[PDB]
């Protein structure tokens, strides 16, 4: 397994919404609104998710836990 | 019988700014308009909004 | 009653059931994030997870019973909203 | 298209006095026109 597979899945998912979505919109007065909504949704969702998942890569320091939680990490999981 | 036909004008001042809207887009237009109204044919902030 | 109270009782019923059942789930899976909510003592670390698992069952039952009170509030409120 | 403000035309008309009332009403039912005021002197007794 590699992190590249998730990245390609997310990029394909939002890329289709932001391209193929627009290419299936009908003709009508709302067309420009619908296209703008699809594109802006894909760009904001993609960028926001991508930043969060990238920031979780290679953590420079891990979590620090309370004494009791460290004792429970012996047995709960 | 007189049809009261109009003509287009040439000595034109800048017309009042308009955008058509629906139940969804109206609110998003209002929160822009509440701060300011574009010049004629200006880009509308609302669809991005 | 009055419709104001019935509407509040609907909102409270929905919220209460949603949160308390979701807590019931996290307590039944023994989720680590819920440790601070479990009302254990310094002696409950004896032998292993046995005491904390028994307390996880008790707090799951607490939330399940409380969700039952919100279901009763709901059924009352869904009548009263039509009657007032 | 709503990406920019929609195209507007200033127009002038010669309006027949009997039809005028009906014309204004059809325009108000249509709801797509704004009247330019031609009377800076308009007031309670100056309104035609």
């Amino acid at each position: 397994h590699s992190f590249a597979l998730p990245v390609i899945i997310f990029t394909t998912f939002w890329g289709l919404i932001g391209i193929a979505g627009p290419w299936f919109v009908p003709k009508g007065p709302n067309r420009g609104v619908i296209i703008t909504m699809l594109v802006a949704t894909a760009v904001c969702c993609y960028l926001f998710w991508l930043i969060a998942i990238l920031a979780q890569l290679n953590p420079l320091f891990g979590p620090q836990l309370k004494n009791e939680t460290i004792w429970y990490v012996r047995f709960l999981w | 019988t007189v049809p009261s036909i109009l003509n287009r004008m040439q000595t034109n001042q800048t017309p009042p700014t308009y955008n058509k809207t629906n139940k969804f887009t109206h609110g998003f237009q209002n929160i822009v308009d509440a701060y300011g109204i574009g010049t004629y044919r200006e880009i509308n902030p609302a669809p991005y909004t | 009653c009055g419709p104001k109270l019935a509407a509040c009782g609907i909102v409270l019923s929905a919220w209460g059931v949603i949160m308390l059942i979701m807590l019931g789930i996290f307590f039944n899976v023994h989720s680590a994030v819920l440790i601070e909510d479990v009302p254990f003592t310094e002696k409950d670390f004896e032998n292993g997870p046995q005491n904390i698992y028994n307390l996880y069952e008790q707090v799951s039952y607490n939330c399940f019973i409380a969700a039952g009170l919100y279901l009763l509030l709901g059924g009352f409120s869904f009548c009263q909203v039509r009657l007032n | 298209e709503l990406f920019r403000s929609e195209e507007m035309t200033l127009a002038q008309l010669f309006l027949q006095s009997e039809a005028a009332y009906c014309c204004v009403s059809e325009l108000e039912e249509l709801g797509k026109v704004q009247f330019r005021d031609l009377n800076p002197d308009v007031n309670v007794f100056q309104r035609k």
